RNA sequence: AAGACGGUCGAACUUGACUAUCUAGAGGAAGUAAAAGUCGUAACAAGGUUUCCGUAGGUGAACCUGCGGAAGGAUCAUUA
RNA sequence: CACGGGUGACGGGGAAUCAGGGUUCGAUUCCGGAGAGGGAGCCUGAGAAACGGCUACCACAUCCAAGGAAGGCAGCAGGCGCGCAAAUUACCCACUCCCGACCCGGGGAGGUAGUGACGAAAAAUAACAAUACAGGACUCUUUCGAGGCCCUGUAAUUGGAAUGAGUCCACUUUAAAUCCUUUAACGAGGAUCCAUUGGAGGGCAAGUCUGGUGCCAGCAGCCGCGGUAAUUCCAGCUCCAAUAGCGUAUAUUAAAGUUGCUGCAGUUAAAAAGCUCGUAGUUGGAUCUUGGGAGCGGCCGUCCCCUGCUCGGCGCCGGCCCGAAGCGUUUACUUUGAAAAAAUUAGAGUGUUCAAAGCAGGCCGCCUGGAUACCGCAGCUAGGAAUAAUGGAAUAGGACCGCGGUUCUAUUUUGUUGGUUUUCGGAACUGAGGCCAUGAUUAAGAGGGACGGCCGGGGGCAUUCGUAUUGCGCCGCUAGAGGUGAAAUUCUUGGACCGGCGCAAGACGGACCAGAGCGAAAGCAUUUGCCAAGAAUGUUUUCAUUAAUCAAGAACGAAAGUCGGAGGUUCGAAGACGAUCAGAUACCGUCGUAGUUCCGACCAUAAACGAUGCCGACUGGCGAUGCGGCGGCGUUAUUCCCAUGACCCGCCGGGCAGCUUCCGGGAAACCAAAGUCUUUGGGUUCCGGGGGGAGUAUGGUUGCAAAGCUGAAACUUAAAGGAAUUGA
RNA sequence: AAGCCGGAUCCGUAACUUCGGGAUAAGGAUUGGCUCUAAGGGCUGGCAGCCGACUUAGAACUGGUGCGGACCAGGGGAAUC
C-alpha cells in the first residue's frame, strides 16, 4: 500500500472497492451488462429449433468450410450459431428438431480457427450425438 | 522547509551549552526588567526590545539573567500588545500588499503572493484561539484589518 | 518533516553497519532509542554506546560491530497480544533459532523471548538478526 | 333481529403524473472482419519537405499550412 | 457517505478453497423472521389481523334445472406448465414425540419400504504349482557350454485346490415385510461369470508402425496439423493415464506478488493532477522515577517491599498491627475471570469385522463413559503502567493548615406533658491569616515572525535609447532589378535597383548571452525613476508545536482561438497566381485576408518533459560555478592610510549542474538516485491492471462559440509493447 | 358561426430557452347560510382599567350536492412557414 497509519482502514478498504473495478474479469461478474448479452441467460446448456444448416470459412491460415447450425433458443428466442463438432455428423441433423447447446470451452469466447461462433451442438432430438457417432443408439422415429 | 516557498534554508541561532549568568555582567535581574518597561514604553515588540539588548548592554538572554521572557515580563506588567507580535506583521503586511494591488490590478505575481499571506493569517490565527489569547469571535476582515495597523 | 525518531536510528545504525563503519551517530535520542539499543546489547549485536547530552534532543554514537546483518522498525506499531506473537516471528525473522521482536509492553521494552517467559504481549517496535 | 344518520380502517375501479426495463422506425453516421478490388504513398533510413504534441484554417484520401512547443533528433562538442 | 437506486439479497450457526493472510457461497433438516393467489377488515380465544376460520374487491376457476352454490397444495403423494435441471397418487403409528375428558383415541408430524452413479466409506474381475524359455547373482569354463545348490519373469500348455456374483430351504431383522448378518443345497477354464472412459507433436505419461484421404474431410482449450511418403485427420495394431468410473459445458477457489494489509506498479513497457493554495482525512520532534534493600544458588537468575481516610480482631499496651463498606484523571493497550445454545470443525476414550460413522461398551449383578480446546467485534470484571492521546496552579478565581463570624439545620441536654436559647453535629457563604523549595521543561541541523548588509533577464507602472524594415520627399548616374536547382508570375526611361540627405509609422531589443540568474508553473534581457514583494546568508532576538501531505473548493496558467475598442511596419493560416510533377488543392517563388501589436473581458488546453509528486533521514569521492558569511601570503585603484572595490588561496550554508566508481539498484538503456526492496512497513496525495472499440455513445456540468471536466457497453483480438544483440 | 373555460384560495406545473421566460403551462380540490374559537393594537397609572378598526385561519351545525347561484369573467395542447 501508500498509506500505512493505523487509522487508515476506511482509506484501504474504499481504494479497494474502486480499484477492482478496473479488473476485466471482476467489471463483468459484477455487472449485469455482461449477463444480458449472454445469449444462455447464464445457463450452461440451452435448447433450441434448428433453422438452418450453415457452414463458415476458417480463418486465413487454416483452410476448410466448418459445419454449423443457426438455431433460436426456446427460453429466449435468440438466434446462435452452434458448431457441430465431430466428423460427418451434419447428417444426422435435419431441419427443424430439438437440439441441445452447451458451450464451447472458452466460456463466451471464440476458440479455434472457427470465427465467431461459442456454442456446440450435443444432442439432437433427445438422443446424445456421440451414440450417433459411434453406432450405439439411431435416431428416434 | 518553507512553509510556503521552495526554499530549504538551514541559517538560525544556536544557543551555547552553558545557560549561567556571565561573570563580567553586572547588570542583575531586579534593574533589568524595569529597562525594558522604558523601551517598552518607547514602542517597541519584544523581538527588537531583546536584539537592542544584547548588542548595547551585554545581556544575551533575557531569560537567563531573569526569571522569565521578555513577552512573560511584559503582560505581567500589563504592557502586552492587543494582538501578538507575529500575527500583527503578517496583518500589516497584508494590508501594505493588498493597497499596492488596487493602484495596478495587472500585477498577477502580487495577487498570488496576497493568497500567502492571507493563508499564514488564518494558519496562525485559529492556533492563538485554541490556545485562548485571541477570543472566539476573533475574524480577520480584509476591509476594516487597514483601521488597526 | 521528522515523524518517527526510532525508523531514523536504525536506518542510521543499518546504513553505516552495511559498509563497514566502526562508529555511527544517531541525531535526535529518546528514551525509546536508548532503551532499543540496550536490548541490541545483551544479545551482543551491538557495542557500547555514548549518549553526547546538549540541553536538546541529544545525540548517541554506536560502537558497531560486524555481527548485525539486519535492524528494522515496525511502522505503525501494532498491538499483538501472545498469540500471535509466532505469526509475527514467523514472517519477519530469518529462523527459529536466531533474530528476535523487540516490543514494548507494561512491564517495559524487551524482545519477544523474554516477553514470553513472564506472559504479557504488548506493540510491536522493531526487529533485529 | 332486519334497517338507517354519522365516524374509522380501507380493498378495488377510473384518470393523471413520475420512474425502471424492453421493443419498431424512413434516413444519417461509426466500429469490426472477410478481399489477388480502385486511388494515391502518409509513416518506418535525413522514408527522400526530420518526426511528434496544443490550437486554427484548408484539401478526393492519406494529409498540408500558420503560431508556440518537445527530442522520443539526424547535434551531448565548434574554439578571440 | 445521509437521502435515493440496485441486489441472480431472508439473517445467523455454518460450507468450499486455502502456507500465513484472504476470496466465494449459505433457498436447504438448528435458531429467529415473513407468507399462505394480491391486497384489506374481522369473530372466537390466554394466545391470530389465523387462511386445511370468516367477510368483501381484484385475477383465475368448479357444478347448475340459469333461480343459485361452492374454491384456494409455497402440507403428503400425484397432474400440467416452465425449463439444462429434480423420486411412489406405497405401508404403519412398531420407535421419537405432540394433542385430548385420556394408561385405552388420533397424528402424510415422524418412522419403514420404492426411484436414486448428487455425493461419501469398504471392496470382486483371480491365486498356486509343474513344463518349457529369458535373464540374474553361484561354480568349472579365455569363451561356448555345463551342474543346479539359489532365484525372477513370460507363455489359448498342463494340473488340481479356495471362493463370491447368481439361483435358492430355513433362521434372524421388522408392526408386517425387504436388505445386511447366519446357515442347508446348486453355482468357474477361452474361470464367454469376456471393465470402461479419454488419449499417444509440445505443455503432458505414452509409436516418426501400417492402410485410407490430400488445405478436402476433419483435428486442435493454446502453439499448431492436413496442398499425393501426415508422429496430430479416418482406421487396424501397439502403448499411456484413472479405475467402477471417466469426459464435457458452466459458476466459483488456488495458481493471482495479474487487486498486493501481509504483498504489486507509475523515467522508456499501462501509468505522477500544468502549477500553487486549501478544509474534511491521515500522520505528528525531544521532555517528568532513578534505584536501593531480604533470601537462595551460581559476580548472575528466580521470588519480596518501596497513597491515606466507618466497623470489628493475632490482639496487646489514649495508641498501634490487620481484616471488612466505600472513596480516590479518563481512555486506548495487554493479561485475567464470567457469560456466551446445540449441531459442524479441531480433539480424548471406544476393534461399527476396518473405514465413512456412531456414542457407545467391558468383567466375571458389578465397572463404567457420554471430556476438552476455539467461538472475532461489541458489553461486564481485576491485575500491569512501557508505548499513544488527554487534565491540572499563570488576570491564581491554587493547594494543605488551623482561627472569627452570619444563615439554614439533625438531635444527646433540662424527672414525666408544653416555651426560648446555647453547646452539640450536618450544609452553605464570608473576613483576617500561616505555609509550599509556593506554582511557567527545554528552546528542535521543526516552524512562524522581527532585524542587518546584500543579491537577482522576479512583478507592476511610467520614461529613454538603438540600428534595421516598410513608405514618402528631394538630389545623381544609369537599363535593368528581383527571385530560383533552372525559371516565371512581379517592378522598370512615367527612371526600377543602386548612392546620399531627411521625414513618418509600427514591430523588435542582436553582438555581451554561458549546460549562468530569478520565478510556484507558464515565463522573464536597452536606460532611468517609482511601488510592493522574495529566497539565501548573518543572528547568544522573539513565540513555543503553531507542523507535513492533502477529497470538496480557490488563484495563476505558452501558443492558438472567441468578444468589444485602438493601431496595423514585418511575417503570414485562408485565398489568387508562377513553377515542379503523370497529377500537386504541397514542398519552391510573387502577392496577400484573419491573426501576429496595445487595452479591457473569456477560454484552461501543450512532448505544460526531468516523459521522474511533496516533506524528512542516511549512504563514496573530485574540480568548477552563483549568492551570503568567515579567515589568510601576496598584486592593483582611491591617496592620505584605516577601510573599501578587482584578483589569489581556503572553510561554512542553501542553488543550477558536471566528471568518476564493483555503494546499491535495474529488463537493460542507465540512475549518487530511479540507492538504503522476498534482510519486503518513515509520513501522505494522485494514479495503472493485455490490444482495440474509445477518451467514443449517453446522462451531467462549465463556455458566446470552439470546446473543457466526468465517462461506459455491445463487439473484436493472441498478442500489442519496452530494452538490448546479429544481419539486411 | 355558436359553444366550452372564466373570479378567488389551496396544491401542481413540461419541452425548449437569449436563463429573463414559457406560466393563469397543462392538471386537480374548495366556495352557500348559521353559531362559535384563536391571532393580528392605542391611551391612562411581564400588571390593572378604558377604547376600539378591519382581516386571516380553524371548528361544529344545516339545506332536494346547492353555493364566483344574477352581473363581471383566459378553451387548451403537438407542430411548420
Ligand atoms: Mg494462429
Ligand atoms: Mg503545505
Ligand atoms: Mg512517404
Ligand atoms: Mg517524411
Ligand atoms: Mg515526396
Ligand atoms: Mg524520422
Ligand atoms: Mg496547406
Ligand atoms: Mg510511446
Ligand atoms: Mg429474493
Ligand atoms: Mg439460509
Ligand atoms: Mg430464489
Ligand atoms: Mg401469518
Ligand atoms: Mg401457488
Ligand atoms: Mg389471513
Ligand atoms: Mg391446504
Ligand atoms: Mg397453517
Ligand atoms: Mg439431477
Ligand atoms: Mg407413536
Ligand atoms: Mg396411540
Ligand atoms: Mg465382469
Ligand atoms: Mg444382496
Ligand atoms: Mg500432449
Ligand atoms: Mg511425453
Ligand atoms: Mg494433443
Ligand atoms: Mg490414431
Ligand atoms: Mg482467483
Ligand atoms: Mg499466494
Ligand atoms: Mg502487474
Ligand atoms: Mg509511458
Ligand atoms: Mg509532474
Ligand atoms: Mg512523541
Ligand atoms: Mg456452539
Ligand atoms: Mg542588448
Ligand atoms: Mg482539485
Ligand atoms: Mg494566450
Ligand atoms: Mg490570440
Ligand atoms: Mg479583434
Ligand atoms: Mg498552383
Ligand atoms: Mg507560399
Ligand atoms: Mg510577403
Ligand atoms: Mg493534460
Ligand atoms: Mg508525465
Ligand atoms: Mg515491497
Ligand atoms: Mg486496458
Ligand atoms: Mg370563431
Ligand atoms: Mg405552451
Ligand atoms: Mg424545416
Amino acid at each position: 500500500g501508500k498509506c500505512r497509519g493505523l487509522r487508515t482502514a476506511r482509506k484501504l478498504r474504499s481504494h479497494r472497492r474502486d480499484q477492482k473495478w478496473h479488473d476485466k474479469q471482476y467489471k463483468k461478474a459484477h455487472l449485469g451488462t455482461a449477463l444480458k448479452a449472454n445469449p444462455f441467460g447464464g445457463a450452461s446448456h440451452a435448447k433450441g429449433i434448428v433453422l438452418e444448416k450453415v457452414g463458415v470459412e476458417a480463418k486465413q491460415p487454416n483452410s476448410a468450410i466448418r459445419k454449423c447450425v443457426r438455431v433460436q433458443l426456446i427460453k429466449n428466442g435468440k438466434k446462435i450459431t452452434a458448431f457441430v463438432p465431430n466428423d460427418g455428423c451434419l447428417n444426422f441433423i435435419e431441419e427443424n428438431d430439438e437440439v441441445l447447446v452447451a458451450g464451447f470451452g472458452r466460456k463466451g469466447h471464440a476458440v479455434g480457427d472457427i470465427p465467431g461462433v461459442r456454442f456446440k451442438v450435443v444432442k439432437v432430438a433427445n438422443v446424445s450425438l456421440l451414440a450417433l457417432y459411434k453406432g450405439k443408439k439411431e435416431r428416434p422415429r | 522547509g518553507r512553509m510556503h516557498a521552495p526554499g530549504k534554508g538551514l541559517s538560525q541561532s544556536a544557543l551555547p551549552y552553558r545557560r549561567s549568568v556571565p561573570t563580567w555582567l553586572k547588570l542583575t535581574s531586579d534593574d533589568v526588567k524595569e529597562q525594558i518597561y522604558k523601551l517598552a514604553k518607547k514602542g517597541l515588540t519584544p523581538s527588537q526590545i531583546g536584539v537592542i539588548l544584547r548588542d548595547s548592554h551585554g545581556v544575551a538572554q533575557v531569560r537567563f539573567v531573569t526569571g522569565n521572557k521578555i513577552l512573560r515580563i511584559l503582560k505581567s506588567k500589563g504592557l502586552a500588545p492587543d494582538l501578538p507580535e507575529d500575527l500583527y506583521h503578517l496583518i500589516k503586511k497584508a494590508v501594505a500588499v493588498r493597497k499596492h494591488l488596487e493602484r495596478n490590478r495587472k500585477d498577477k505575481d502580487a495577487k498570488f503572493r496576497l493568497i500567502l499571506i492571507e493563508s499564514r493569517i488564518h494558519r496562525l490565527a485559529r492556533y492563538y484561539k485554541t490556545k485562548r489569547v485571541l477570543p472566539p469571535n476573533w475574524k480577520y476582515e480584509s476591509s476594516t484589518a487597514s483601521a488597526l495597523v | 518533516v521528522r515523524m518517527n525518531v526510532l525508523a531514523d536510528a536504525l536506518k542510521s545504525i543499518n546504513n553505516a553497519e552495511k559498509r563497514g563503519k566502526r562508529q555511527v551517530l544517531i541525531r535526535p535520542c529518546s528514551k525509546v532509542i536508548v532503551r532499543f539499543l540496550t536490548v541490541m546489547m545483551k544479545h551482543g549485536y551491538i557495542g557500547e554506546f555514548e549518549i553526547i547530552d546538549d540541553h536538546r534532543a541529544g545525540k548517541i554514537v554506536v560502537n558497531l560491530t560486524g555481527r548485525l546483518n539486519k535492524c528494522g522498525v515496525i511502522s505503525p506499531r501494532f498491538d499483538v497480544q501472545l498469540k500471535d506473537l509466532e505469526k509475527w516471528q514467523n514472517n519477519l525473522l530469518p529462523s527459529r533459532q536466531f533474530g528476535f521482536i523487540v516490543l514494548t509492553t507494561s512491564a517495559g521494552i524487551m524482545d519477544h523471548e523474554e516477553a514470553r517467559r513472564k506472559h504479557t504481549g504488548g506493540k510491536i517496535l522493531g526487529f533485529f538478526f
